[PDB]
């Protein structure tokens, strides 16, 4: 009808041509699960009630990038006070950093958050430092767990995570139970602390106890001032890419388990909210020669990508090694054939399959570079 | 009386097309024997910005054989009472 | 207390909140802070640049 | 080297002067505080802000213009505007009185008080200059502070400098609009004391302007922010020869023994085309041919006045962006095998290209989209004699019942100044009039 | 670092002046005890031009209250605004003005001019620049016809130069208020068109008139006169004070609208003029305005100009606003009534814009014309006058007082002289 529910966001498209980063009013209606578009400047209107089938509910995220006619919108800002105040609520930012401990049992922990039903939208490997401890300098030398937790960040690898559910301060506090791990398992039959940990700074995770000081955490990392590097070292590696359906439909944590248990070593993680253009020039060597160019391209921008580096110490070559591990082309080829691999136990048709390995076993070595150093 | 791009068979396409062949052709010439520019600033980056250890002395005193860095301090005077000239901040000794 | 003088209105008119409307001159120099969305950033991330050219 | 002093005064020449500063900064990449953007090196091998910047000691760059007018009004703006440590704080001068639409007030009396100052300050920038290829005195013939003393200005100015050739921006009365009631006894005065001194007369206009913002770039209501950008553009493509490298660099001198074909005959008009808006000119390609027919419409000429009704002595067309000079030659031989613009019959040869390899620059705000290409075209045409005479006729219909002439006698100039000056001007319609046959 | 001195002469003046020191004093943001209770630096960048810096933050106005009884001085000191006064420009009389010119002119309201003059030369001397001296007065009255007007004659001797103007409130057709009334215009208007610049005569039945059907208020008393004359006041003299696309202060409004000496009387007007209580169902642009500046409707005098033609119109608009339309929209209505403007003046509007809307409303406009109808003013009152100077009427309270009857004659063939040089005018043929 005319007025069903408005929840309407600024949202900014930069024009390839002219350099202007135009600004729209981006009017989604649920109940239909329609969108609408205003131009802001010279008034008019720039789509109609619609019915697009990118742009869904759980996607919208302030903050992130939605391609609604292959126009790359960024969402930037809560635009009237009737969505201010009903997804301030629902919509909430959670870290996740993953504590040292837990560097190698982090498939698990993806898998339990997915199953309780986190979005993830934000990831990556980080090594931390000395200085890089603005996490936690907040509890400033109340005892000597300030410099027991200092050191435990500077020794070891962290994963950090921007998780949202609803009131997701809180139900990411159930799902990691209370501290103190060995009294985190006494009560606690299920919780990640439970499962994972030993003791006291050993608690493979810190939460986000209070509003807002989840926003000067995750501010201090992921967004426009993270000066936070990932672990790529490059050597004998390849790529793990895992697409956005599969990190959909609550997989990535079985996926990237997987891959941990049948061998293999994860060295770098990242997390990419890509766009057309970028995802052209990766799949630009799937050109008209396999003929799903267009659907692979739409199925990596209408979703968050998972990037992961892949080394291998059984020595002989990681690329081949990955590429027999993960099914060929096809799921269903892949059940019929080497049905024990990957891409046949996760898999739905040739444009969804799981997951992306470097079919030529010699530009591995450029698409981790242009994953881990070039778009970064 | 448009002009499109020579992608398009609309105008003098095919001598673009043998145009832009020869660029490739003095591209791949050019790459085989490694004058590139690209290869050239790259190399570059990839040699000289190449981290070296140092010597570390054991009692504070200089010794021969050390690697050293002969570095100069930063000005004292960091008040900036003539705008647009930066002061010397910390300076190390290098080759060019 | 009639007094005749009296205004019967502080202000003539209502319309405001009693703040400038930052003069046009004024509005023509501020302009020049508008150029973060006048940036020329390139959302185009060719797959090779000058890193990867010895791979 | 090639030096180049701006003179802005008048309250339209401040405001001009303000777009025209902003538009320099921009495209030589100075900070309003006057450094390199986020500085990152000085170097000194850049060269091409030496024309319009001082390069001090300190690696502050400082404009080479002087802003006067005898109201501290808009100065004062500047002043304390987001350009306060851009200017020198003696760079801009003021009076306490105003003329106040009077060229009598402004040519006396009140003018000659800091006319001294701003020959002193003018003086001290062309010791500056090293190789000054002359004066930009961006001004309005409306009235007051920008014909009384924009006239002492030129005045004292020719016989001080030698030729070193003056450049004058003029705002004209329009034909139907305008400000002032005064202002053809202004026009008038102002332009026969400025016509033995003036080396080219750039003339553009208001209501043509307001009817281009209308028409082409598409605001029901446009102001003199547009105006004052468009014009800043037009100065910024006339001097682009002089500031970036080229092509074909066409300089003032150039300009001058290449347009006017007699010295009194020094009133071209000015045509800057692309005029598109920024969601106009995305679907729409901007050639050679299609910019300079748009420039020959007679619809986007800067000064009310039809083209059609005279004809053409000379045209400069200044090129910027990636202009080749095929399709120049293309675009060239098909204006001149069209019948509808009319050269005259001693000027077969009447066309000065000059090509410059930078582009324009979007300023952050102004309706000009981001284009790869432009064309300013400057021509030396006979239908601005219609103007002047339209001009005369709203003077003589005021004169004859000598209204508003008190003012002007009793601050100072004699009643016979009126009549000379309307000697004067008939003067020059005969000899547009005897030119263009 | 133009300034311009205010004086007030009577009991309107008195009263009219404190409105107009409210007025500019809230545009400026400064309270009754006289500090700077403002937020932006536009209001301080040009308080010099109405203002003296005094010890701390305060404000001391730059006007001088004159008035020939203690009365209205005590009550203007009393109520509010008052305090911000110097105690020292506050000269009065003690005897009465007992509406009489001559009393005013040559008799005890003579020996306080002294003590003014003194007043008014320490405040000229005070200033810097003084672009010059604006007087309030209430012409048909006692203190501000004929001792307001001997005040004009000394203050013109003293500086030639400087731009006078005076607004005055000139006798209405309708009612009377006083029986000497047209005496104590005619020799009083006889004075000021001698040595005024400008004169703006803002009539009372046209004020009521515009409080009336304009904005209503049953019963408006005098408050609302007083606002507004003093918001014409104030956007006649706004460009002074706030910077703009397109200034004009008080000599280029003169030479922009004085065609020739003589001819300096002005119609004021001021918009928008809609009522509290329906301003919020109109969209206030710039047609609105210009319909409600250009229609007789809202002239703030008692003249209409269809009866006659407009010389030369002056229209100061105060806001930001884009011009375009202001340009094109005085080029409408020149041209929708040409009828009705002078054919040997080419484009007779002046255009003016400052970009800082007065307190309240977001965008105004002051309209000041020298339209020709002006004659009409004077022939009723040059008819009044002779009703009266026929039959020796109330003239021996003149005579005794000490004058003559020549000087009455002088006066009624001057404004005869007025009433035949705008006749002259009205239908004066171009070609
Ligand atoms: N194009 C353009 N013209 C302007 C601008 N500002 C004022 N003008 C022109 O200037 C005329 C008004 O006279 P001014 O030039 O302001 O007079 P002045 O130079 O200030 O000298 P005084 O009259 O003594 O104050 C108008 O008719 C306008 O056409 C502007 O910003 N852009
Ligand atoms: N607009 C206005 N007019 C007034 C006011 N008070 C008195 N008048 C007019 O002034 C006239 C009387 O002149 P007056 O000022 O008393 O002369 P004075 O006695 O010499 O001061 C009357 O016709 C009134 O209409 C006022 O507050 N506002
Ligand atoms: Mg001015």
């Amino acid at each position: 009808s005319a007025q069903d529910g408005r929840y309407s966001f600024i949202c900014e498209w930069y024009d390839p041509n002219a350099g202007l980063t135009r600004r729209y009013q981006f009017l989604f209606y649920p109940k239909d699960n329609t969108i609408e578009m205003f131009d802001l400047k010279n008034r008019r209107m720039f789509l109609k009630r619609s019915a697009c089938d990118s742009v869904h509910l759980a996607d919208l995220y302030v903050g992130s990038t939605v391609n609604v006619h292959s126009r790359q919108l960024n969402l930037v800002e809560y635009s009237d006070d009737f969505t201010r105040r009903a997804l301030t609520t629902v919509k909430e930012k959670t870290l996740g950093l993953i504590k040292p401990d837990a560097i190698s049992k982090f498939g698990p922990i993806f898998d339990m958050t997915y199953e309780a039903g986190f979005l993830v939208t934000n990831a990556k490997m980080t090594r931390l430092s000395r200085n890089a401890a603005e996490e936690f300098y907040a509890e400033h030398v109340g005892k000597p767990f300030y410099n027991n937790l200092v050191s435990f960040m500077c020794s070891g690898p962290i994963i950090a995570l921007e998780l949202m559910a609803n009131n997701g301060i809180g139900e990411w506090r159930r799902l990691l139970g209370p501290t103190d791990s060995s009294t985190a398992r006494s009560e606690a039959p299920n919780s990640i602390r439970a499962r994972f940990g030993t003791d006291n700074t050993r608690n493979a995770c810190h939460g986000s106890d209070s509003v807002d000081s989840s926003n000067r955490e995750t501010n201090f990392f992921f967004g426009p001032s993270a000066r936070m590097r990932n672990t790529s070292t490059l050597d004998n590696c390849t790529c793990c890419i895992i697409k956005p359906t599969a990190v959909k439909e609550g997989k990535a944590g079985q996926i990237m388990s997987a891959i941990c248990n049948e061998g293999f070593e994860v060295v770098a993680l990242e997390m990419f909210h890509m766009e057309k253009a970028n995802s052209e020039e990766f799949f630009e060597v799937y050109k008209g020669v396999v003929a799903e160019y267009m659907d692979m391209v739409t199925e990596l921008t209408s979703g968050p990508c998972y990037a992961l580096e892949i080394r291998c110490s059984k020595s002989d070559d990681v690329t081949k090694a990955f590429r027999d591990f993960v099914g060929p082309a096809d799921p269903e080829i892949a059940r019929q054939l080497r049905p024990r691999t990957l891409r046949a136990r996760f898999g739905n048709d040739k444009v969804h399959n799981a997951v992306h390995c470097t079919d030529l076993p010699t530009d591995a070595l450029l698409e981790v570079e242009y994953f881990f150093k070039i778009l970064s | 009386v448009r002009s499109y791009n020579p992608s398009v068979r609309v105008g003098n396409w095919n001598e673009d097309t043998c145009l832009e062949e020869d660029m490739v052709k003095d591209f791949l010439e050019k790459k085989e024997k490694g004058e590139l520019l690209i290869q050239k600033a790259s190399n570059l980056r990839s040699t000289i910005l190449k981290p070296s250890d140092l010597s570390v002395t054991v009692d504070g005193f200089v010794h021969f054989g050390d690697t050293v860095v002969i570095m100069n301090e930063a000005a004292a005077d960091q008040v900036r009472t003539q705008p647009g000239v930066e002061p010397r901040q910390a300076n190390v000794l290098s080759v060019n | 207390d009639r007094k005749l003088h009296n205004t019967t209105y502080r202000r003539i008119g209502d319309v405001t909140d009693g703040s400038f409307p930052l003069t046009t001159t004024q509005d023509h120099l501020e302009q020049a802070n508008l150029k973060k969305d006048f940036e020329e950033k390139e959302p185009r991330k060719t797959m090779v640049n000058i890193d990867t050219i010895a791979h | 080297m090639r030096e180049c002093i701006s003179i802005h005064v008048g309250q339209a020449g401040v405001q001009i002067g303000n777009a025209c500063w902003e538009l320099y900064c921009l495209e030589h990449g100075i900070q309003p505080d006057g450094q390199m953007p986020s500085d990152k090196t000085i170097g000194g091998g850049d060269d091409s802000f030496n024309t319009f910047f001082s390069e001090t000691g300190a690696g502050k760059h400082v404009p080479r213009a002087v802003f006067v007018d005898l109201e501290p009004t808009v100065v004062d703006e500047v002043r304390t505007g987001t350009y306060r440590q851009l200017f020198h704080p003696e760079q801009l001068i003021t009076g306490k009185e105003d003329a106040a639409n009077n060229y009598a007030r402004g040519h006396y009396t009140i003018g000659k008080e800091i006319v001294d100052l701003v020959l002193d300050r003018i003086r001290k920038l062309a010791d500056q200059c090293t190789g000054l290829q002359g004066f930009l005195i961006f001004h309005s013939f409306g009235g007051g502070t920008g014909s009384g003393f924009a006239s002492l200005l030129m005045e004292r100015l020719s016989v001080d400098y030698g030729k070193k050739s003056k450049l004058e921006f003029a705002i004209y009365p329009a034909p139907q609009i305008s400000t002032a009631v005064v202002e053809p006894y202004n026009t008038i005065l102002t332009t026969h004391t400025t016509l033995e001194h003036s080396d080219c007369a750039f003339m553009v206009d208001n209501e043509a302007i307001y009817d281009i913002c209308r028409r082409n770039l598409d605001i029901e209501r446009p102001t003199y922010t547009n105006l004052n950008r468009l014009i800043a553009q037009i100065v910024s493509s006339i001097t682009a020869s002089l500031r970036f490298d080229g092509a074909l660099n066409v300089d003032l001198t150039e300009f001058q023994t290449n347009l006017v074909p007699y010295p009194r005959i020094h009133f071209p008009l000015a045509t800057y085309a692309p005029v598109i808006s920024a969601e106009k000119a995305y679907h729409e390609q901007l050639s050679v041919a299609e910019i300079t027919n748009a420039c020959f419409e007679p619809a986007n000429q800067m000064v009310k006045c039809d083209p059609r009704h005279g004809k053409y002595m000379a045209c400069c067309m200044l090129y910027r962006g990636d202009v080749v000079p095929k399709d120049v030659n293309a675009a060239i031989a098909t204006i001149k095998t069209k019948r509808t613009i009319q050269f005259v019959d001693w000027c077969p040869t009447g066309f000065k290209v000059g090509i410059n390899y930078q582009p324009p620059t979007v300023v952050p705000g102004g309706d000009l989209a981001k284009v790869q290409r432009a064309v300013c075209m400057l021509s030396n045409t006979t239908a601005i004699a219609e103007a002047w005479a339209r001009l005369d006729h709203k003077f003589d219909l005021m004169y004859a019942k000598r209204a508003f002439v008190h003012w002007y006698v009793g601050e100072g100039m004699e009643e016979g100044e009126f009549s000379e000056a309307r000697e004067d001007l008939a003067a020059l319609e005969k000899d547009y009039e005897e030119v263009g046959v | 670092m133009r300034e311009i001195v205010h004086m007030q002469a009577g009991q309107c003046g008195n009263q009219i002046g404190a409105k107009f020191w409210e007025v500019i004093s809230d545009e400026h943001g400064i309270d009754p005890t006289g500090t700077y209770h403002g937020d932006s630096d536009l209001q301080l960048e040009r308080i010099n031009v109405y203002y003296n810096e005094a010890t701390g933050g305060k404000y001391v106005p730059r006007a001088v209250l004159v008035d020939l009884e203690p009365g209205t001085m005590d009550s203007v000191r009393s109520g509010p605004f008052g305090q911000i006064f110097r105690p020292d420009n506050f000269v009065f009389g003690q005897s009465g003005a007992g509406n009489n010119w001559a009393k005013g002119h040559y008799t005890e309201g003579a020996e306080l001019v002294d003590s003014v003059l003194d007043v008014v030369r320490k405040e000229a001397e005070s200033c810097d620049c003084l672009q010059g001296f604006q007087l309030t007065h209430s012409l048909g009255g006692g203190t501000g016809s004929g001792m307001g007007t001997l005040l004009i004659s000394k203050i013109r001797e003293e500086y030639p130069d400087r731009i006078m103007n005076t607004f005055s409130v000139v006798p209405s057709p309708k009612v009377s208020d006083t029986v000497v009334e047209p005496y104590n215009a005619t020799l009083s208007v006889h004075q000021l068109v001698e040595n005024t610049d400008e004169t703006y005569c803002i009539d009372n039945e046209a004020l009521y008139d515009i409080c009336f059907r304009t904005l209503k208020l049953t019963t408006p008393t005098y408050g609302d006169l007083n606002h507004l004359v003093s918001a014409t006041m104030s956007g006649v003299t706004t460009c002074l004070r706030f910077p703009g696309q397109l200034n004009a202060d008080l000599r280029k409004l003169a030479v922009n609208m004085v065609p020739f000496p003589r001819l300096h009387f002005f119609m004021p007007g001021f918009a928008p003029l809609t009522s509290r209580g329906s301003q919020q169902y109109r969209a206030l642009t710039v047609p609105e305005l210009t319909q409600q500046m250009f229609d007789a409707k809202n002239m703030m005098a008692a003249c209409d100009p269809r009866h006659g033609r407009y010389l030369t119109v002056a229209a100061i608009f105060r806001g930001r606003m884009s011009m375009k339309e202001v340009d094109e929209q005085m080029l409408n209505v020149q041209n929708k009534n040409s009828s009705y403007f002078v054919e040997w003046i080419p484009n007779n509007v002046k255009t003016a814009v400052c970009d800082i809307p007065p307190r309240g409303l977001k965008m105004s406009a002051t309209f000041i014309g020298n339209s020709t109808a002006i004659q009409e003013l004077f022939k009723r009152i040059s008819e009044q006058f002779t009703a009266m100077f026929r039959r020796k009427a109330f003239l021996h309270w003149y005579t005794g007082e000490g004058m003559d009857e020549m000087e009455f004659t002088e006066a009624e063939s001057n404004m005869n002289d007025l009433v035949s040089e705008y006749q002259q005018y009205q239908d004066a043929t171009a070609e």
